[PDB]
């Protein structure tokens, strides 16, 4: 909807990707 | 009223427990690869004719078999719905479906969800209804029961790699559990008054002089399988509210019995296959306690009903809006809880017209993952995921290795259990957020405010949780809603089926170690309460903010 | 590669069974055993179909028994667009419709109670409800008796004649068939 | 090592300020909290100068308390690591220096050489005297005296070491008392089990156990669902009314995710390893310690492990054709060469009580027959009498091979010897049987109570003996074990390992012999003894420094404590979130949904005060539960269901109740202080 919403969605997707990476590759 | 509700719950649960035990023994015989009495010979020559050998696949080929059958059914049903104006049995000359509606209906009937963003009697022809929709009602149920057959075989098998024959399991389930029981149920429905013919739409001269066109078609044959396979795909837009689908109270009682029949029989079969019936009784005690609490809450909410009725001159505040008059509010509440806990899309009553609490508890019952008899097979392996979570927690709190039914719970099974738990709330939350940031997702709302958010959340939860029941006030016939919901159904079915089969392939290789003095009894009231607390607490901590912005806000309004 | 053939064979066999044998056997057995209630439960006088015994028709006449409101598209009690209003409790449209229905029913039934039965002001789930409670029928007796020049005793007897009850009192509700009630009223008049 | 020393706290707080940048992303929950803290800090800076919200003080307080939450979690982890490092550095401060007496020839008194510590390798021979620090670990090849192992074990009473016997190896950094011990080096310095444990502790690169990995996966999944709910709350309220502020969403997300267990997991692991070190047990890794909480059978060697060893001749029953001054001579001729402590005791007491010291010990034609565990033979063919001795079965086998037979008096005599628990041993000339020499063994002492505690734990303790069946029964009844296994070859112990592992039952064992290396290699728990040899210590995953057989009690205690602390803190963290909802959700939705204020069952003052109180409780619960994670949970031996019920009633109900009181008290303190 706006630049702030785009930044928030991107940050949430990056955090989700990091958490899924940590779950899959939990050494 | 409370006495009538207690009598209804007690009678329903008693008849269900009586009926599901011989079916539990039959399903245990099907799990143990033992042919049913009288099926020997004809089953062998049928397997020889079909070309299925005595092979026994592992988890990878079993999952590939289930996924390939589901994708083939998806393609066949999609092309059948897209080109339904060339196929026969079309007396109304109904045109072919749009691409988005056909894709949504195909994914909906393959993923055992049976969401319907259309009116059946206006949209679909008889051949489509009895040849794609009914065959997918059979096939999705058979696929779910085959997956739970693989999981039960993985729990009972000792240090092997194979998981049974997937085609043999599907054929055995469909031919000896689905078809004859649905034949009996359909014949009883026809006797009570349900519709089964192929006549064109009958013209009616109304007494006062109007003209109404009565829809026809093979309603009862699809009604029996939508009850039996926890399918809930209505022949008409009214679904089980329609008198041609559910004419009588006895018919509706048989409907609820058929909805809970196969999950309860699968729990009994699991307990009998593992030898310890206390495990199946523990699972059934957990689902029954949660179910009884939810039913009592929903009947209390619906009996409280609309508070404005006495203000606007009415006999009682009984919420009869959007409920059929041949069924009480107690019966409607019970059916609502049964279908929204059992991953069935059938509605005796419009859930949109329910009160705030009586819409929250069905929607929360979908949102917790459909573990209270939550569909044929799907409820049992979702409950298995919650059981692995609970035994991990219990093993941690007792200081021993995480253990369930003699088999160790290790890092790989925790990874796959976590992913399978993660799939459906992720879909619900992201799909609801995507619908709530879009004008195409917000313009489908009918009621304004918190109940409109409840409509959107209910639609996304039923799509992702393979339920299919709707408030139906949402206008989900847009291409955006069709594609979003189809994605939700596809992922919420198959991305939960895949890690469950991976758990099964991880658990076949292990050996069920015998019990000892220090082992934890995975039964009894302590573990029943622990599993109930785990399920309710996980679902609550996932979905209380959504309920607070929806139905809780509507209740506190 | 030796795995596609079992998939196709199983799919074609199961599709053929569950789409041309189970529905065919169901239709054949239904038409052989329960033909009237398998073909529509149609109430036919002569060669004219006056309505199914399950669907229910829109009755707005003074001399007839009025059923529950219908929220189907186009005309009320339209079987081509079955479905409820899907109106929430918090929706002001439901309150407006309930107020309008209460006012209309109070105007139509002056010689009755001021507390209207809830099913007469609340729309049904399907929009094709052929049933109301005997309490609602008893509420509507004075208007029908005044319009038809009948008596309360005969109206109660006829309502009890066309009343249906479940096997046990908690799996359903006692209901009366409105369409057959109105056909019985017409046949009694002539 | 105390509970919270001042210097440890003040140094590891600086460590906490040093483990901010890149020590956070290894932990996913705390990296989420760190990212939220940074985002709220930037949001507060924007609110101060450059963003249209003006409540910069509230966002600054939220960001500061999130940073405090990260600081307290790192304080827990750093305090555990600092305590472990302090214990390892205190154990490191031995007097092991460059003072040594290298010998080119292994005889006593060789050249009086001086070599440094770095000039030592796998093969070397060193000499020590009275009051000398041991340079390197190794078996003793000549001499024997008392070795004071106080600086390593933590307790006095010097142990008696014998040249090549049961007490052969010597621990480094330990003083030598009385006589000398000529010591051959086994493993080069720097490569010692103590050195590996010290290197594992200092510079903590500790590997996560599989249980910790699975719990981390579960916490990650909970973080994912809480992040999804928090992220999706913005459009859900944005459509309904005014959108909820980002700082309140971040505060709710941090309050929701398993912050307590997610910040205390490493503290629990390191504190469990430190408590293992404090029980005088060295562990290679936490995997064995956590597996020890699942074992159900413990295997035991008799001599050395369950008894002190050093068997001595007590009764010395002769035969009819032996009388006197012949059995002692035969025993001395059979035992003058074998290098076993019971043989040396027999040698030094037989001549003592029979005045037969005039017999020469060297006669230039000695066969020098060693002792083998499976053969059970010892003796020197010195005058064509070919004298031998051994166990009862070995004597019967050797008599049935060359000699005629044996009468019933030998069986009666060995039964009478085994009546009081001493193991039978009889000498034979080769064609005729002789008298039976007893070998008294002393039980280690107060072990019946500890074996009763093992039985109460559900661990079926069983001791593998060899020796003779009846004396094994006598010593098993005296010790208090559940079962025994006599007449055992060294292969039979590995056979018992594989038989117990074939059932799926997890097997633990203790041993101190050099013939137990495959047993400790295949065993899941392989607790060695400090009196054991270097090969057994290297083959074992754990070694006990107390030389105690029933140290598995403390090992099971610590492993179960670690697992139950992890599970209990996870349950507490999950159960806190319903009170987090009841504190935040009516506070978060106050302008977009003022109708949700009925959910404020805690009767909190303001929405900002409620959110701040939830964040303050989330920050303070970690520092309040640091002592619980450091000490572990209170482990009591009960049944599994009763223990689960007690842990649930005291932790799940605690997480249901305690956050309500905590948030309410914090809100009242803020109200009476006037901050909000
Ligand atoms: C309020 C808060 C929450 C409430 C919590 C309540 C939750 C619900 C509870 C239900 C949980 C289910 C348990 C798991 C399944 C158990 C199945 C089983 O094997 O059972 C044996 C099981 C273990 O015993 P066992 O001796 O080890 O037996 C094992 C052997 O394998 C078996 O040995 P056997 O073969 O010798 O035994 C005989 C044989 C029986 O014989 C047979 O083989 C069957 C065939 C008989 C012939 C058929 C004709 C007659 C049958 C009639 C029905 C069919 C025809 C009907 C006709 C209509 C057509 C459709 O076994 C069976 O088949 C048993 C199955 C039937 C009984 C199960 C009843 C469970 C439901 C209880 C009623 C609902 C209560 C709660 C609801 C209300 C709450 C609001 O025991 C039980 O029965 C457990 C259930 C106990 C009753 C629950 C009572 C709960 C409390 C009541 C509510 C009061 C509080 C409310 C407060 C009010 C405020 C509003
Ligand atoms: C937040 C934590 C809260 C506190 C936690 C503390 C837990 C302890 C609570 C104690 C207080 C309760 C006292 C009331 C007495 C009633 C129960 C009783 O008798 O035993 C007490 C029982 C301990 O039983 P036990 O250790 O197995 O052994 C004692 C038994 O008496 C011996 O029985 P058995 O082992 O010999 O086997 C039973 C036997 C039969 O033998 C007997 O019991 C003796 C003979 C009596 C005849 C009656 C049996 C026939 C059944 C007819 C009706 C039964 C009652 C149905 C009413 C249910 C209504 C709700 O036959 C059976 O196997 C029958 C099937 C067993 C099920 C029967 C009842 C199940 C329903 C009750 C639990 C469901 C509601 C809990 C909701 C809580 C959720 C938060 O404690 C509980 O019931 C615990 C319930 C509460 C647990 C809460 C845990 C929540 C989870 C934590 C949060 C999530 C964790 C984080 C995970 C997230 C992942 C990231
Ligand atoms: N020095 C010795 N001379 C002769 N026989 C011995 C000697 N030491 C032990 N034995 C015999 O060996 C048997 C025990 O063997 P083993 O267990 O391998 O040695 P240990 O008991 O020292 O561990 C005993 O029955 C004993 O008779
Ligand atoms: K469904
Ligand atoms: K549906
Ligand atoms: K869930
Ligand atoms: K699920
Ligand atoms: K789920
Ligand atoms: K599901
Ligand atoms: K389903
Ligand atoms: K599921
Ligand atoms: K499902
Ligand atoms: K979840
Ligand atoms: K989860
Ligand atoms: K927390």
């Amino acid at each position: 909807m706006s630049a702030g919403v785009i930044t928030g969605v991107l940050l949430v997707f990056l955090l989700l990707g990091y958490l899924v990476y940590a779950l899959i590759n939990a050494e | 009223m409370a006495a009538q509700g207690f009598l209804l719950i007690a009678t329903f649960l008693l008849v269900l427990m009586v009926l599901a035990r011989p079916l539990g023994s039959g399903l245990a015989r099907l799990i143990n690869d033992i042919p049913l009495p009288g099926t020997t010979g004809v089953e062998r020559v049928l397997f020889r004719a079909l070309g299925v050998s005595d092979r026994e696949m592992n988890w990878k080929q079993y999952l590939c078999a289930i996924l390939g059958l589901n994708m083939l059914g998806l393609a066949v049903l999609f092309f059948m719905l897209l080109g339904q104006h060339y196929l026969p049995l079309n007396p109304q000359q109904l045109p072919g479906l749009s691409w988005d509606l056909a894709l949504n209906t195909a994914v909906s009937f393959v993923t055992n969800t049976n969401w319907q963003s259309y009116s059946g009697e206006t949209t679909l022809s008889y051949f489509s209804q009895m040849a794609g929709l009914t065959v997918q009602n059979f096939l999705s149920a058979a696929s779910g029961i085959a997956v739970i057959f693989a999981l039960i075989r993985a729990f009972t098998r000792q240090s092997m790699s194979t998981l049974g024959n997937a085609w043999v399991d599907l054929l055995r389930i469909t031919l000896w559990v689905l078809v004859p029981v649905a034949l009996l149920i359909a014949l009883f429905f026809i006797q009570q008054g349900a519709l089964q013919n192929f006549l064109p739409y009958q013209a009616v001269n109304t007494v006062e002089g109007a003209q109404q066109l009565l829809p026809m078609g093979p309603v009862a044959s699809q009604e029996a399988i939508k009850m039996l396979g926890t399918n809930g795909g209505g022949f008409f837009n009214a679904n089980s509210s329609h008198p041609f689908e559910n004419p009588t109270a006895l018919t509706n009682f048989v409907q609820m019995l058929a909805i809970f029949l196969i999950p309860t029989a699968l729990c009994f079969a699991f307990g009998e296959v593992m030898g310890d019936r206390r495990q199946g009784r523990m699972l059934l005690w957990a689902m029954s306690v949660i179910f009884v609490i939810c039913v009592g809450v929903v009947m209390w909410a619906e009996v409280q009903g609309n508070p404005h009725l006495l203000a606007l001159g009415t006999d009682s505040s009984i919420n009869m809006e959007g409920k059929e008059s041949r069924f009480g509010v107690l019966v409607s509440s019970l059916f609502a809880v049964v279908t929204t806990a059992a991953s069935c899309g059938a509605v005796i009553a419009m859930h949109d017209s329910f009160t705030a609490l009586g819409g929250m508890v069905p929607m929360w019952l979908m949102q917790i993952g459909e573990v209270v008899f939550g569909g044929v097979g799907s409820g049992l392996y979702g409950m298995m995921l919650f059981v692995l979570l609970a035994v991990f927690i219990a093993g941690l709190m007792i200081g021993r290795t995480p253990e369930y039914l003699g088999k160790k719970i290790d890092v790989r099974e925790m990874k796959l259990t976590a992913l399978a738990i993660l799939v459906t709330p992720t879909l619900v939350l992201m799909g609801a957020a995507l619908a709530m940031m879009t004008d195409a997702g917000r313009s489908a709302m009918l009621n304004p405010g918190p109940h409109g958010f409840s409509e959107v959340l209910y639609a996304v939860s039923s799509a992702a949780n393979n339920n299919g029941s709707a408030f139906a006030g949402l206008s989900a016939n847009s291409p955006f809603w069709n594609c979003l919901l189809a994605f939700c159904m596809f992922v919420g079915r198959f991305g939960v089926i895949i890690p469950v089969m991976a758990i099964a392939g991880s658990l076949v290789s292990k050996k069920s170690q015998a019990a000892s003095s220090g082992t934890l009894p995975t039964h009894g009231p302590l573990f029943v309460g622990l599993l109930i607390g785990t399920v309710l607490l996980v679902g609550a901590l996932t979905f209380i903010p959504a309920l607070a912005l929806g139905p809780v806000a509507e209740y506190l309004s | 590669m030796s795995g596609l053939r079992p998939a196709l064979s199983t799919f074609i066999f199961l599709l053929l069974i569950t789409g041309g044998v189970y529905p065919l056997l169901t239709t054949v057995l239904g038409q052989w055993w329960f033909p009237w209630q398998a073909n529509g439960s149609l109430i036919r006088e002569g060669d004219t179909v006056r309505g199914s015994a399950l669907i229910g028709q829109n009755f707005t006449g003074n001399g007839y028994f009025h059923g529950r409101p219908s929220a189907t598209a186009e005309m009320p009690y339209n079987p081509q667009a079955s479905g409820g209003s899907n109106l929430a409790v918090s929706n002001p449209e439901l309150d407006k419709l309930i107020a309008a229905r209460v006012a209309a029913l109070r105007a139509a039934n002056p010689d009755a109670s001021a507390s209207v039965p809830v099913e007469l002001v609340t729309a049904s789930a399907s929009g094709l409800d052929n049933n109301i409670t005997p309490q609602a029928a008893a509420w509507q007796i004075p208007r029908v008796a005044k319009a038809r020049n009948l008596s309360v005793e005969q109206l109660t007897q006829l309502i009890a004649k066309y009343s249906q009850q479940p096997l046990v009192k908690y799996i359903g509700q006692p209901v009366v068939n409105i369409v057959e009630l109105n056909l019985a009223l017409d046949k009694l008049d002539e | 090592a105390l509970f919270e020393p001042t210097l440890v706290v003040q140094a590891l707080k600086e460590a906490v300020k040093k483990l901010n940048p890149q020590a956070q992303w290894r932990n996913p929950v705390m990296f989420i909290v760190w990212i939220g803290s940074l985002l709220t800090t930037c949001i507060s800076i924007a609110m101060a100068s450059g963003a249209m919200p003006g409540n910069a003080l509230f966002s600054a307080a939220i960001s500061g308390w999130l940073w405090i939450t990260v600081l307290f979690a790192n304080f827990a982890e750093a305090l555990a690591e600092g305590r472990s490092k302090a214990q390892a550095n205190s154990l490191k401060g031995v007097k092991k220096t460059a003072f040594a007496r290298k010998l080119r020839e292994p005889k006593y008194g060789a050249a009086a050489d001086k070599v440094p510590a770095d000039q030592l390798r796998k093969g070397d021979i060193v000499l020590v005297e009275a009051g000398d620090i041991i340079p390197c670990d190794g078996e003793v090849i000549e001499g024997g005296a008392s070795v004071d192992e106080s600086a390593i074990t933590g307790e006095s009473a010097p142990v008696i070491r014998e040249s090549g016997g049961d007490f052969a190896s010597v621990t480094g950094g330990t003083r030598i008392l009385s006589d000398w011990l000529v010591i051959e080096c086994s493993v080069n310095p720097g490569e010692t089990f103590l050195d590996r444990m010290i290197a594992m502790v200092e510079g903590a690169q500790r590997r996560k156990t599989p249980n910790e990995i699975a719990l981390t996966i579960l916490l990650i999944a909970l973080t994912i669902v809480f992040l999804l709910a928090t992220a999706t709350l913005w459009p859900f309220s944005a459509w309904g009314g005014n959108a909820v502020s980002v700082t309140v969403l971040v505060a709710l997300l941090v309050c929701l995710i398993p912050t307590t267990i997610g910040g205390l997991l490493s503290a629990i692991g390191v504190a469990g390893m430190s408590r293992m070190l404090g029980a005088n047990v060295i562990a290679t890794s936490g995997r064995a310690v956590e597996a020890a909480g699942d074992v159900d059978v413990l295997l035991l060697d008799k001599t050395g492990t369950i008894t002190l060893g050093n068997r001595q001749a007590s009764e010395f029953i002769p035969a009819q054709g032996v009388d006197e001054k012949t059995l002692a001579d035969a025993a001395q001729l059979a035992s003058l060469a074998d290098e076993t402590p019971e043989g040396r005791s027999i040698v030094i007491l037989a001549k003592q009580r029979f005045n037969l010291r005039e017999r020469d010990v060297q006669s230039l034609h000695a066969t020098f027959v060693p002792f083998t565990a499976q053969s059970r033979m010892s003796g020197i063919n010195i005058d064509n009498r070919m004298i031998r001795k051994g166990s009862v079965d070995a004597i019967r086998r050797h008599v049935e091979a060359n000699g005629g037979h044996f009468p019933t008096d030998v069986d009666q005599k060995v039964d009478q010897v085994a009546r009081q628990g001493a193991t039978p041993l009889v000498v034979v000339e080769g064609s005729r049987v002789l008298g039976v020499i007893a070998l008294k063994d002393i039980v280690k002492g107060g072990i019946k109570e500890r074996f009763a505690q093992l039985r109460k734990m559900g661990i079926k303790t069983v001791m593998i003996t060899g020796d003779n069946r009846l004396t094994a029964a006598a010593i098993a009844a005296e010790a208090g074990v559940d079962d025994f296994l006599a007449e055992a070859t060294p292969e039979a112990k590995l056979a018992l390992i594989r038989q117990y592992q074939a059932e799926g039952r997890l097997v633990a064992m203790t041993g101190d012999g050099t013939n137990d290396a495959p047993a400790l290699a295949q065993a899941d728990v392989a607790v060695a003894m400090n009196s054991g040899t270097q090969a057994a210590k290297e083959a074992g995953n754990m070694v006990d420094l107390d030389s105690n057989p029933t140290k598995l009690i403390e090992v099971v205690h610590i492993g179960k404590q670690m697992l139950m602390t992890r599970g209990s803190l996870t349950t507490f963290s999950i159960a806190n979130d319903v009170a987090k909802y009841f504190a935040i959700i009516p506070a978060a939705f106050a302008a977009t949904y003022p109708q949700l204020n009925a959910l404020n069952i805690m009767c909190l003052h303001s929405p900002d005060s409620a959110i701040l109180s939830a964040v303050i409780f989330n920050a303070l619960i970690i520092v309040f539960l640091i002592p619980l994670a450091l000490k572990g949970v209170s482990y009591k031996p009960l049944t599994a269901s009763a223990m689960l019920r007690r842990n649930l009633w005291i932790y799940g109900l605690g997480g249901l109740l305690v956050p309500f009181i905590g948030i309410k008290v914090i809100d009242l303190l803020l109200t009476v202080c006037g901050l909000v």
